[PDB]
């Protein structure tokens, strides 16, 4: 939340002329803030558009901040924790399977959240298990 | 088989049909042998001798009575069934050798001679000079003892295939 400003000369506004010329569509597309309006955004000053000059080298340096290490790329999750997580999610997915069975049955007999949650659980299970299986394969090959 | 209706019955036919069946036995083409049997009439396989004899020989061979199939040399319906019996003898010895291959850990020379019918004992090295399962005649012949690593590359291939099928937009 940053914003630039410049003042409007007291004469120009009273003269009926707009504070700032408008020769192009650039500059608009910015929604002025309600706080700035109630504090007089256009009556004493006006908001200038802020652009950012991002260089490729600067962006790469910024990426270095949270860039992951090849270690963390090639490392394995704790196996006991992995088994615990798989068991937990599979039990949750069991419960959602029961719910989704009852939901499909009731809806199709009288003619969603269960299906969506079950899809999310299956997605997380597949991604985690596949990632760790492949990481284990790669470790077994690479480290001998 | 083609022009059965127009042509008359050939009395001098079943002899040759059985001869061809015996030749198929000798060459060890059991699939073709059984297709030929299926082509043949059902009644003939039992009524006739010319066809029944090759059928009986294959029956003994596929039952496993190698002694019986050897003993069935004498009953030749006609002299034409000759030298096919000898190729069949070679095939029988090859089959026995295959049994010794896939089974019979640690076999000996005298029992091998008795079972796999070799020629005169001075020629007992036959099939060890040719088939030669690196026998290593350590007196006992040891049968040459003829008969733990993670396939990580293959498993990674499969897992990457799963990931590909999950991540493709389709």
């Amino acid at each position: 939340v940053i914003d630039a400003f410049r003042l409007i000369n007291a004469n120009m506004m009273v003269l009926g002329h707009e504070p700032r010329q408008t020769t192009s569509n650039l500059g608009h597309l910015n929604k002025p803030s309600i706080q700035a309006l109630i504090h007089g955004l256009n009556r004493h000053y006006y908001s200038i558009t802020i652009n950012y000059r991002k260089n490729e080298l600067e962006q790469k340096m910024l990426l270095n901040l949270h860039k992951k290490s090849w270690m963390e790329g090639l490392t394995l999750q704790d196996y006991s924790e992995h088994c615990k997580h798989n068991e937990s999610v599979v039990k949750e997915m069991l419960e959602l399977a029961k719910n989704y069975n009852k939901a499909v049955e009731e809806e199709d007999k009288m003619t969603q959240d269960p299906k969506r949650h079950l899809e999310e659980h299956v997605d997380v299970l597949m991604t985690s298990n596949i990632v760790q299986c492949l990481a284990a394969m790669l470790d077994t090959v690479v480290f001998k | 088989f083609d022009y059965k209706e127009q042509l008359p019955e050939s009395a001098y036919m079943h002899q040759l049909l059985g001869l061809n069946l015996l030749f198929l036995l000798s060459q060890n083409r059991v699939a073709e042998f059984h297709t030929e049997l299926e082509r043949l009439p059902a009644k003939d396989i039992q009524t006739n001798v010319y066809i029944k004899h090759p059928v009986s020989l294959e029956q003994y061979l596929m039952e496993g009575s190698y002694n019986k199939v050897f003993l069935a040399k004498g009953n030749i319906p006609a002299e034409s069934y000759t030298f096919f019996i000898d190729i069949l003898l070679d095939t029988i010895r090859d089959e026995i050798a295959g049994c010794i291959e896939k089974a019979y850990e640690k076999i000996l020379f005298t029992e091998a001679t008795r079972i796999l019918f070799f020629n005169t004992p001075k020629k007992m090295t036959d099939y060890a000079k040719k088939r030669g399962w690196v026998l290593g005649p350590n007196n006992y012949y040891s049968f040459a003892s003829q008969q733990t690593t993670i396939p990580s590359t293959e498993l990674a291939k499969q897992v990457i295939e799963y990931a590909r099928q999950l991540e493709m937009i389709v």
